[PDB]
């Protein structure tokens, strides 16, 4: 059970970078969809 | 029909970038990394089908591991050119753009072939770094190949280590071509130590190491 | 073309201008002589097989070491401390496995050419030490485990305490230390072979002074070879 | 697709290169001055039912049972042509049921001209295929595969060996596994994959070559050649163009050639 | 400067078969030209038998100077090396 819940906590630590590595990257996605628009 | 099987290659190389742009270090979401196909057609493909190339650039910037380890590591354009043939224009508007917007590194891939003179201009884009591929030989993603083992690109710490550790000379390492696919792959710089690590049926592992010309 | 090839101090295969060839002679460094044919006992059969060679469980009484072999099969069973270290050797063991199943040997093929004959050196043992009789072994589980994990340590090809060094040197016989841990399990020792202490003891000295006299020497023109 | 024949055969039917010149069985160029109407009278009723420039006729009869074989279309073939030659030429083809299939061609002195064209038709007319694979053979190969219970078992599967090589082209087409295709020409291996896998290409065709026999070398003798050869990062070959190209010493060199 | 020192030395522990037969060569025909005897001799005569005794006792005074590929060296005293 320990090993379970030491399991657990490294897998909601990298739930929480990918959520915050997702939110960086839709803010790229955004300006690379106005430049394409700008390049149309 | 043949608009399937174009819509299929391109949807392919556009896969093989992604892993590429992934592989070099910078952050490709995940979601984005299992795109599919019939995404793909409704994202880019019109009413007739045709497919816009200009509506597949993307940027990226590296990850903060990618970053930690590479500190040369900026950020990354990608542009699919529209134009079958490019020409000394194209590669100018292009280096263009790159220099308007500070782009650390610009990939420019074009589908039949490129104009000598637009290659003459490469070289002079400094400093950010323009490559060049084509469309053909990006279907497939070589690194995936069982041939071909895993390069890993060697920080300058680990180079100046693996040196004082073997106490040699650059030029006393086993060399790797710049044009090298799995080197244009990984966008070595000459100078740089690639470290591959084989399977053996001697030892079960060996790594080996190569410096780029 | 290869007359200029050789093995340096360092282990490394150079030419004249000193350009490396090769980081280690034959990934390995050991000499041609002195290898022979081996089956690596991790590779071959079902996993129901390589569970029940490999596996010892000191909760079931069923599935533990068998009473007449051991001394000390009394204070044995019900231990949590003496499994953890089972289990730690059990993992090891699928862990060999999976490497060489996976990655180095995808066919399957268990017959290769590896130094040292571990099959010769346990059977000397059996006959010098007279390993026969129904005798039951004084040879505990911990002594077996700690010398086999220590031993895995001694097999030097690369002297020094450098990191870089150390990985390669970690690399330079990770093929051999899986045939050796397949061979030196606990089971097999206590079961199969039913060695001793003073046998053990003998069986770890012989397998690294023949590893240490097994490897290429500097010197070696081995391009010309 | 390995471990069915059907799919294999469709596979291995989309490699293949073929072109005109292999289905063609002969022909023929004609004199006839009315395009809405012809002189030979076999034609005419074929032609007379379609139609319900040049003079000059071009007419080709190609072989049935190979173009049955080969699982072509004839409108797929006259589609080809038109591609090559968008508007300049009139084609029309007969149907799949007449007694010989035959295909009819107009241009929209010029007998030489003619004749030239028909060559440059016969001679870079491709119809489907990859170039530069001229056969392709379907072959069983015997893989060992862990079971589900972890037993090593055997096993059939089916894949094709060609004559001629393309790599990067045949790694493409669907439903080839591209993560395994290989070839025995290691420069087109070292144009495609790198230097990595020329050196275990190399290796390969070596040890092919010596355990042919049933004899047996150390792996270390072959490793140290082949690393050898590839340690500049090109494939060095062993001869005085390779070896003396080096930067050795002038009297080592001088001893070789 | 080239040279290592003691502490840092890297090289093998073992006399190899190259210096084993090097070194019963040099000391073979140094006896022969009359240098002193480091062993007690019982009625060997042959110069390469009593280099050989030498050996084993780890009496021959000489060092192995092991060159690495870029130019220094290590000194190993034949009394430090193991043999076999």
């Amino acid at each position: 059970e320990k090993r379970l819940e030491q399991e657990q906590r490294r897998l909601e630590e990298a739930r929480k970078r990918q959520e915050a590595e997702l939110i960086k990257r839709q803010e790229l996605i955004k300006q690379a969809e106005e430049w394409n628009k700008m390049d149309i | 029909e043949d608009n399937n099987r174009i819509i299929s290659r391109l949807w392919r190389s556009f896969r093989t970038v992604k892993e590429m742009a992934a592989d070099r270090g910078y952050f490709i979401s995940q979601e984005e990394m299992d795109q599919s196909l019939e995404e793909f057609r409704s994202k880019i493909c019109d009413s007739m089908g045709n497919p816009q190339r200009k509506l597949m650039s993307f940027l990226a910037n590296p990850t903060p591991e990618a970053l930690e380890k590479y500190s040369d590591l900026g950020t990354l354009w990608v542009e699919f050119c529209d134009e079958p043939s490019v020409g000394i224009k194209t590669m100018r508007n292009f280096c263009l753009r790159i220099q308007e917007k500070n782009f650390s590194t610009g990939i420019f891939i074009y589908q039949n072939n490129i104009t000598p003179s637009a290659n003459k201009m490469i070289p002079t884009v400094s400093p950010a770094i323009i490559e060049t591929f084509q469309e053909s030989d990006l279907v497939v993603n070589i690194t995936h190949h069982e041939l071909v083992p895993k390069h890993i690109r060697l920080s300058d710490g680990e180079k100046s280590q693996l040196l004082q550790r073997y106490k040699l000379k650059e030029s006393q390492l086993p060399r790797i071509q710049r044009e090298d696919p799995v080197a244009r792959y990984l966008g070595l710089k000459r100078g740089q130590v690639v470290k591959i690590i084989r399977r053996s049926e001697t030892s079960g592992r060996y790594a080996s190491y190569r410096i780029c010309l | 073309a290869l007359e200029d090839i050789m093995v340096h101090y360092d282990g490394t295969t150079r030419n004249s201008l000193g350009d490396i060839i090769q980081f280690l002679y034959g990934e390995d460094g050991l000499d041609g002589t002195q290898v022979e044919r081996q089956t690596i006992d991790t590779i071959p059969g079902s996993d129901k097989a390589f569970h029940k060679r490999y596996y010892v469980d000191l909760m079931d009484e069923k599935n533990s070491i068998k009473p007449d072999v051991i001394e000390y099969a009394a204070d044995i069973l019900g231990d949590v401390e003496l499994q953890k270290e089972l289990n730690s050797e059990y993992e090891q063991l699928v862990s060999d496995r999976k490497f060489l199943r996976e990655i180095v040997f995808v066919n399957g093929d268990h017959n290769w050419p590896l130094p040292v004959n571990l099959r010769r050196i346990i059977q000397n043992a059996q006959q010098i030490f007279h390993l026969d009789r129904a005798k039951a072994s004084d040879l505990t589980i911990p002594e077996i485990i700690h010398g086999v994990r220590d031993l895995c340590k001694k097999l030097f090809v690369l002297r020094g305490e450098n990191e870089l060094i150390k990985e390669a040197q970690q690399n330079a016989t990770s093929l051999f230390q899986c045939l050796v841990r397949a061979r030196l399990a606990t089971r097999r020792i206590l079961e199969e072979f039913r060695l001793n202490r003073d046998a053990f003891e003998w069986v770890l000295g012989t397998i690294e002074a023949q590893f240490q006299r097994s490897l290429v020497h500097p010197g070696e023109m081995v391009g010309v070879i | 697709i390995a471990l069915d024949i059907e799919k294999a055969k469709v596979i291995q039917s989309s490699i293949e290169y073929t072109t005109l010149k292999n289905v063609t069985s002969a022909t023929e160029i004609y004199y006839d001055p009315d395009p809405t109407s012809t002189v030979i009278e076999e034609d005419f009723d074929t032609v007379e039912a379609y139609f319900s420039q040049s003079p000059w006729l071009l007419r080709l009869e190609l072989d049935r049972a190979r173009m049955l074989d080969k699982q072509l279309t004839m409108n797929q073939v006259a589609d080809k042509i038109s591609e090559v030659f968008s508007d300049d030429l009139f084609v029309m083809w007969s149907e799949d049921n007449a007694d010989k299939l035959i295909i009819r061609c107009r241009v929209i002195e010029e007998d030489q001209m003619l004749k030239r064209i028909e060559a440059h038709m016969l001679d870079l007319i491709a119809l489907r295929g990859i170039p530069g694979i001229s056969k392709v053979y379907m072959v069983k190969h015997k893989v060992s595969v862990p079971d589900e219970s972890g037993e090593y078992k055997n096993e059939e599967l089916w894949a094709l060996e060609t004559d001629g090589i393309n790599l990067a082209e045949v790694m493409a087409v669907p439903g080839v596994d591209s993560s395994r295709t290989y070839s025995n020409s290691f420069v087109e291996i070292l144009s495609v994959l790198g230097i990595e896998a020329t050196r275990s290409s190399l290796y390969k065709e070596i040890l092919n070559v010596i355990a042919f026999d049933g004899s047996y070398v150390n792996y270390r003798h072959m490793a140290l050649l082949v690393d050898v050869m590839t340690s500049r990062g090109y494939l060095m070959a062993i001869t005085r163009h390779g070896i003396n190209r080096a930067d050795t010493g002038a009297l080592m060199r001088c001893s070789f050639e | 400067e080239l040279a290592i020192l003691k502490e840092e030395r890297t090289t093998t522990p073992y006399l190899t078969k190259y210096e084993r037969a090097r070194i019963l060569g040099t000391r073979a025909l140094q006896i022969s030209m009359n240098a002193p005897v480091l062993v007690d001799i019982e009625g060997e005569t042959d110069p390469l038998q009593i280099a050989m005794k030498e050996l084993s006792q780890r009496k021959i005074p000489l060092v192995i100077r092991r060159y690495l590929p870029d130019g220094s060296y290590e000194d190993w005293g034949c009394d430090e090396l193991i043999v076999d």
